[PDB]
């Protein structure tokens, strides 16, 4: 069992330079088989082609079955998927998905598109689908996401305006240039469809050069227009880059956290002691040393300290706060002056 | 739920003790002290601040009401004790050792009576090579 | 009265996967809408087309007259617009002269111009002016005049300098090249104009193709400055977006207020009652228990009082300074220090 | 202005109860423990601080004549209230309840005078299912 | 004098919506001036053009001429250049070597080169030149340059990096490619130049299409190299976004100070004092109340002093700091424990 | 020995006009040195060209040789190089390895290269090693790796998708248009590879404009993934840009520091102390005025000053952190609570 | 410099008044008292901050020759000194009044003696509408 | 280990004086000021703070353990050693001066015993010019 789970660790998590390595090794295999597969449509060697490609497309399938379901049996480890209809739950995951997607299709279509159009057609969808799995990790996905969900407004807002302009600016372009005629005798500016596509191309820096306005009124359009509402287009990089380099500093920053420990020690043991309240039989009474008002108002001070070491332990986890400091110390000063009563009033 | 606020006006008299309607740092430390508690003035301030909504600093009988209404079999509480067994899960399976966690629950924190952890540890399905799964005491502790 | 104050409130500030998905839908309604209008110029659905198209444009011009008055009577529920004065001025809100133009639009010209060139040179005016609504929330739109108006500086100087080293390399480069002939016969430095439009194109990353430097000094010229201000013409984009990611993190730091609820309490009661004092026969008077001079003395601890809750509202609102710590501990001290000479006196 | 000034210089006067010229924190409490109303010494302060723009601590002639002669019919202040209105109006539609409002001015802050809340809730037209119109109450308190 | 004080401010420090418009009428004009000036090659109106371009030109410079020399007159409020010489120190700034050179340009150009092309070709320099006046204020010049000096560093790195992978990449190219033949019959890379040219056209996201690299080898190079310097290349004006949005950020902080004030009355009265120490004969004596010994170690705590009013006021003007709160607190904690030995002591 | 120490600093972190004129000024002589090479192939001035071009090819390589051997030998002052194992040591560091391959390979290409294709092809190569010296300065370097190194993550990801999305539009793109002709009789989208060469060139917005799409389906597919994943491809330098323009804000706090002295004075002596313990006999003993048992338990109480000390130190380097004010804060504050008992009890 | 360092030893031996070479905050604070002056001994900290180098909390006689030695004719004090006057700057033009001068110099701050105030209006040429050019002062002041 | 942890538990017996197997400040200030030190209660709590690793405030016999097994002679230490060197260090070419180290050991921080200094100087090859190489003192106090 302890192997199943080092297994199951080297494969999700794994660290150290063989482990990557390894992955990396794998992905030489990959390129030798897109070379060989590649050069099979070379004829000066041909022959070996066909001998070394038809083995290999075969012996990644084979071997990819394999790791899969070696890594679906050691999965057991997770507490959530250890036995069977763990692993059945275990499937429920995406990648598993992916990669029993990519062997199966590999399978089916090696099974019976051998010996026909539509199956090399798969094929290269197949070359494809293959390298997903090169980063394996999912953690981070979620930051991605939250920085997304984040800044939805922007982004949104941004995207509105620019594709907007785009379609106005098409708009008058479209009457300015509709008429003229390129010189190599054809009309450019056809329909707004056209001007449209333009306009998109040129909007986002790329400039192909099939497209170009003619008359003055033209470029002018263009000129204002793009200077103007290319910067709207390109914002998204440049805050999601702010906000990733942002979100990124303030994590370094949580490192450093250790008042979980007991936090964490307090609000299990005041979870589980309620619980075991439910019991009037149980062992908690030790606490106190025949009990007809005292058990209600117990149960009320024990889910109190309860709430309390929870919300606490939930701040055990955020970053200190001017806030904490200013409650903390204007307490302890409250504190202070009731002590200074207290001597004050002992002189009394 | 009139037996169940006939229970909490019940729980509620025997922390006002008199017609007020609120309950004070005193009144409530009066009560833990007839238990043979000691609480701190910060800790029962603590106590109080998590059930008031009106800021005034004492518990009134809806906030009475809404404290007792409101679940401990909750989606957030289980994940957040979740999260909390997960400091002392080395690996992160979702196991933890027998005496690794009768060494926490004994010293760090609020330490608990022996004959108490002798319960708790027999409570789940120890065996296994020592091992326990904690979303087992998770879902009994949230079976409520 | 509380259905029509739903009803606003569902068009308005609507949340949930029905309502923002009824709005998808409409725009998929008009996307078959788009659909139908361009396959009426396809002879072999123009059949078929023709009956559905002069249709749906009526459909939609109706339906959205509808919902636009509905929006217009059930938005009473505001107390700036609740009555017929307050309709009226309701109107004055922009969306609402948008949504209006847009319908007497498509009304006026679905009218007339059914029986008119410029009548459908207006009909694709109307298809763009009717989904400007997509997007409908207005609180935003304000964060980012406020952004822009902050940096205004930067992006008028950044602007300012870029435009400007375009206007002198164009300069430099027409003359150097104002004598090439392409090797297509032609010469593209025509005159300085050509040579600013070339280089606006340029500078911006565009790279059309049409024009190009010829003679070794313009290709030096151009790459220079090509590199060197490119950088700055996209400044306003990177500028903008870690704009938004900031002030989007400290909102976000924002968000936990709760001092604001009894600063509001005070400030409200002293405002209202020292609006109270002009009456000398009101109430207020029960507080002190005839009265010569103490009104006026009165009046006035009010008002201090009264600013004293105004200000610190506005800062129950802002986030927690290093300033505000150091100012309350400096005090708590100074009270400290005070007690400490009152128990040393005491003692004397 | 010179009646105005000279109420402001009378009312000057019952502060100062010397010639000095300056306003104390002393000065201000002894003239409001005659009212009976025994003020915090950091109330005082915080009290006088709005007041001068000199920092010296006390209040001069000219800083009581700029403070009274500056309107609390205001723009900012206006828009100030209406916003402090705001935190108990659920769907920020423009109306409050007038129980919400009775509870809050009752309990919250300064707690009014139940006689005062009486004037209060009858200044505004209440009527209409109870919900009342907040702004009305913001233009009668700002007429002056 | 004092119009003239509001005259130069208003010239100078222009606020409201006439002074900005002012500038903005007077670029009207000359916007009317290139309009008729460009419409002078136009032969319809060759006739009415004639007549109000050659007069147009003076009027510009005329009135240009006059702004000007009212503005270095009425200039004399500044203390560094009130007076003759202060003036001519006061022309020592750029803009008035600029708004000079300008106008005397004009002004000779238009005196001798009436009745001729270098003249012309000069023309245009002025009409360019003439434009630069549009911002006119110089603090925020300032806050670029300064923000540029701090990271010289990573800038001069950066680009080191980039334009030597160019180089590089540029070389394989070279080799790549200098054999193949354009299908228009031309060789596209003739000398490693030509490569070069194209990469920094590439490198930059310019492609204008005149140079595309033909084997595959080529193909590859291009779009591994580029792909992953471009980004390299466009990171300065990400940085600099970045910058001028914190720096902005930080300064909109500073804005609140106050404690500035009584720091410098301080600062000043103590440097007086000093100075007037001195004099023995002064009136400084008159705090105290024959001096043999006094006067000298009067003189150092008097330096003394005033060198901590000195450093405190440069605090009183930087932005609070947990330093400030650290070392605050620390003392104030520090007089606490000693007044708590004070009263022990007493009680001894 | 002092000149040697005052030469290699010179050379090494030089600051003055002078120096790193002086440096200006060898790039001014290497730019004569090109000027003249390529002057070389013009026949007007090829006698003159061929005269000071030889010459100068080796006054260069002399001159580096010399200055490169006099800095190993004056580079004596660092410890670790100091002596000859030293100076051993110190060549194995990079920049060493690089002037040191460019000195010897200069040599060799100008004593056997001279009397001789690859010979030239290796002259260039040498023209451009040449020019890295430039620089010179290694700190920051670290800090760009740094930065990488902190980022890998998202850096890794963007890619990922980017590249990805890349293939996947390819891949429709290809079979959209593999059936096209070009209007010059020729099919752009020959193969995939070719369409994914477009795709890459369209993506990273440079857009050469010699594969263009030409279905309607084509330029769809190529707008929306165009328009969507671009951002996604230029965040890095968005990234980065707000990853230095942060960590320099930080450094420019870290400016200030300096706690740092007493620090390290105690960290010394404390290790020198427990150093000097092993030796019973030494004088630390002195300290205490046999000594059967206090030995041991004198090591213990040391090495824990020592650790104080030492993680202390790291923190005298670290900036100030709200974790700091809240832990000294509260320990002040108990320290007084203590005292208060002290007192209450002493007046029990 | 050895009649100035003779001076420096001369006046540091009537702060030091033992053979210690240091200067205590009580060393210095007996010698403003005997001034008449009872400063604070967080001025006197403050102080004595500015002085020392080493952080022992003392000033040794080279941090008396070191503070002794540097100038207040300086480029950096100059530039300090005219920022601090900009803030009673009103336009900014180089100017301020003089009785704007004279009510700030006896009020804020350290109050100045009438006489002092009397010598210091007259030092700069005060006529021409009552504005005195500052920089005149300045330029006074670091002639040192 | 059997020898190392006998006389590991032999020193903890001379921190314990009981059978309580932890170690209280009080425990080890009275130990400190039997050897004449009188160190401060933020010291000793200082000193225990760097050994628990169990947040008690006290230090068992597994944390001496830990504490006594870690090693000086480390990766790290030695380069926090090398760092704190160069704050002393002119040009940070690896060479401080004699007399200024021997200025820095006595007055700085914990002032040094000038035999101990005398000790410390002639550790290390002092003489070419009077500069010391810093590493050679490194590599001695970390040989352990």
């Amino acid at each position: 069992t302890h192997v199943q789970g080092r297994v199951y660790n080297f494969l999700e998590r794994p660290t150290g330079w063989k482990c990557f390595v390894y992955h990396f090794a794998v992905f030489l295999i990959v390129l030798v088989c897109l070379i060989f597969s590649v050069l099979s449509t070379i004829e000066q060697y041909a022959a070996l082609a066909t001998g070394t490609l038809f083995w290999m497309e075969i012996v990644l399938v084979v071997f990819f079955g394999t790791e899969y379901v070696v890594r679906l049996w050691s999965a057991g480890c997770r507490s959530k998927y250890v036995g069977l209809w763990g692993r059945l739950r275990f499937a429920r995951k995406p990648i598993s998905i992916i990669d029993l997607i990519v062997v199966v299709a590999s399978m089916v279509v090696l099974c019976v598109g051998s010996k026909a159009t539509s199956a090399i057609r798969g094929i290269r969808f197949l070359q494809i689908l293959r390298m997903l799995h090169v980063d394996r990790q999912g953690g981070t996905w979620r930051l991605l996401g939250s920085v997304v969900f984040i800044h939805r407004q922007e982004l949104i807002t941004t995207l509105y305006i620019g594709f907007l302009g785009l379609i106005f600016s098409s708009y008058f372009v479209y009457l300015a240039e509709k008429d003229a005629v390129n010189e190599s005798g054809r009309v450019e500016f056809g329909s707004y469809a056209d001007a449209l596509w333009w306009g998109v191309v040129t909007v986002t820096t790329i400039g192909y050069g099939d497209k170009v306005p003619q008359t003055w009124v033209g470029k002018t359009i263009a000129s204002c227009f793009s200077v103007f509402a290319i910067s709207f287009f390109a914002l998204p990089a440049g805050i999601l880059g702010s906000g990733f380099a942002l979100k990124v500093q303030q994590k370094q920053r949580q490192k450093h956290f250790n008042r979980q420990i007991p936090a964490a020690a307090s609000l299990i043991q005041t979870a589980w002691r309620c619980y075991a309240a439910e019991n009037p039989d149980s062992s908690t009474w030790k606490i106190y040393i025949l009990r007809e008002h005292h058990r209600a108002t117990i149960k009320v001070i024990r889910r109190m300290q309860y709430f309390v070491a929870k919300k606490k332990f939930q701040q055990a986890r955020k970053p200190y706060d001017v806030r904490d400091v200013i409650e903390q110390y204007s307490q302890g000063h409250l504190n202070l002056m009731v002590r200074i009563k207290e001597l004050q009033r002992r002189l009394d | 739920t009139e037996e169940q606020i006939a229970e909490f006006k019940e729980a509620f008299s025997l922390f006002d003790k008199d017609g007020d309607g609120t309950i004070t740092t005193k009144e409530l430390g009066t009560v833990m002290r007839s238990l043979g508690q000691n609480p701190t003035e910060a800790e029962l301030q603590d106590m109080i601040n998590e059930v008031d909504a009106d800021g005034n600093g004492t518990i009134d009988f809806p906030e009475f009401l809404t404290m007792m209404a409101r679940k401990m079999k909750d989606t957030d509480s289980e994940e957040e004790i979740r999260e909390a067994f997960r400091v002392f899960d080395k690996d992160g399976n979702g196991y933890i050792s027998a005496a690794e966690l009768r060494h926490v629950m004994t010293n760090l924190g609020e330490k608990l009576t022996d004959e108490e952890v002798d319960e708790m540890i027999r409570e789940a399905d120890i065996d296994g090579d020592g091992q326990v799964n904690y979303e087992e005491f998770v879902q009994m502790m949230t079976a409520k």
